[PDB]
């Protein structure tokens, strides 16, 4: 059956010496720290709805998807375009927002600001790891895919299942 | 040169944490952190180091005493302003109050060039009295 | 014998300060200038962020300001006959506000919280 | 098995600032980076301010940071044999901890709190 793997994989150091290299897959492995992230950046860019959920801000650094809901009355407050500076005047503005953003889930390939650095992906045989990495993989994704409207019956608050 | 007690001390350290506050709420803006992100992109693009771009407030960064200044604060007013005879006359008080305190191992003497200069007269009889009174 | 405006919002900050109800609310920012109070929209009380990592909108009440500053509301100044009369009417003015403050959550149905 | 030494902080502080009393003790400096906690040096609690207008030093007890921070107690990373023992330790931990910081003020005996 073979590797049949495109993503190149590691191995103990120790544990090398006594096996074959032939023999290498079905011992446990690990994946790589920048090679994990860039699994998890590729996968979120394809596989994301853009309506449920927004990437802001994708880099081989960071990576952060936020979870796009939509308010069902449309909410209006008043925002000041001089509220940078404190000396002068203060001026009102109305505006209308639908779409409110939070954030949900974001990770880094490597210390980077506050961004949680990735885990990398661990598994005892080669696919056992593919395993491990497609149930991660569609747990984000359904973590991300979670439906958005707000109760009716619970003004403000959080989301509903629709 | 002034003793700081410890209520001082407190008051001090109390400053730097709200000064830490602020340059950690301005990492907290979206906008901020947009900016802040792409530039390292930027950076890092152009050369490929390992470093972060941040926006951080410069006050926050070297503490209030770095930029503190005086502010001639009219009576019943709460506007703060940096006039300008004022600022001659007031920074005049300045030497009259370091001329008290400040060097009392020294001899100082004072070479007053011209001070007329851009003066108002009335100004220029009360630096007379300043001298010689 | 009329409060000022300072000295009123001086004892609301100290009252709400001095009885409050960390489950129930909480306090944002507290200056000399202005005061925010907003509500918990969280659980029962006890351990609740303890035993989730086993397993591994926000709202506000009351805002005042003695004086005019950004958009807090103003502090209205206590009135009253005499003596007894603000002491009568400022002591049911803090509890009618502050049971608002200290009110439970509601459960709000269907989001049940989330 | 031992929780992270920025995770212990926060855990502290979102439970501490839960089950505080403001009866008692007061938070004074709440954040990401630092945490001080002191007593209320004063006597009843419901309307003194109140009856002031009518009649017309501090203490420290907890200071905690997650970082070397000014002159602040450095964290203690919660360290368990097992995650079940981390929990009991942690719990007792807490507990041990806020009913020392919610103890009632000593009378003050000879100068009577003056």
């Amino acid at each position: 059956k073979l590797q049949s793997h495109n993503f190149n994989l590691n191995y103990n150091l120790l544990d090398r010496i006594q096996t074959h290299p032939m023999l290498l897959e079905t011992k446990p492995c690990y994946l790589s720290q920048e090679e994990s992230y860039k699994i998890i950046r590729n996968h979120i860019k394809a596989n994301i709805n853009p309506k449920f959920a927004r990437i802001t801000s994708d880099y081989d650094f960071c990576l952060t998807v936020v979870k796009v809901l939509e308010l069902y009355k449309p909410h209006e407050y008043i925002v000041d375009l001089n509220a940078m500076y404190k000396r002068r005047k203060p001026k009102l503005e109305k505006r209308f927002q639908t779409k409110r953003e939070v954030e949900i889930y974001k990770v880094a390939p490597k210390a980077y600001q506050s961004y949680p650095i990735v885990e990398p992906f661990s598994g005892k045989d080669v696919e056992d790891l593919k395993s491990n990495i497609k149930k991660f993989l569609d747990d984000l994704m359904a973590k991300i895919n979670e439906p958005l409207v707000e109760c009716k019956c619970c003004k403000g608050r959080g989301v509903i299942l629709n | 040169e002034s003793q700081g007690n410890e209520s001082d001390e407190g008051i001090l350290n109390n400053i730097k944490s709200l000064t830490d506050q602020v340059n950690q709420q301005i990492g907290e803006m979206t906008i901020i952190k947009g900016f802040q992100q792409e530039i390292t992109s930027e950076y890092r693009s152009l050369k490929k180091e390992e470093v972060s771009i941040e926006l951080k407030s410069e006050m926050a960064i070297k503490g209030f005493f770095s930029d503190i200044i005086p502010y001639i604060k009219k009576d019943g007013d709460s506007n703060y302003y940096p006039g300008d005879g004022r600022r001659k006359m007031l920074s005049y008080s300045i030497y009259n109050y370091l001329a008290k305190k400040k060097y009392e191992d020294k001899i100082v003497i004072y070479l007053i060039e011209e001070p007329e200069i851009s003066l108002h007269r009335s100004m220029q009889i009360a630096l007379s009295k300043q001298l010689f009174e």
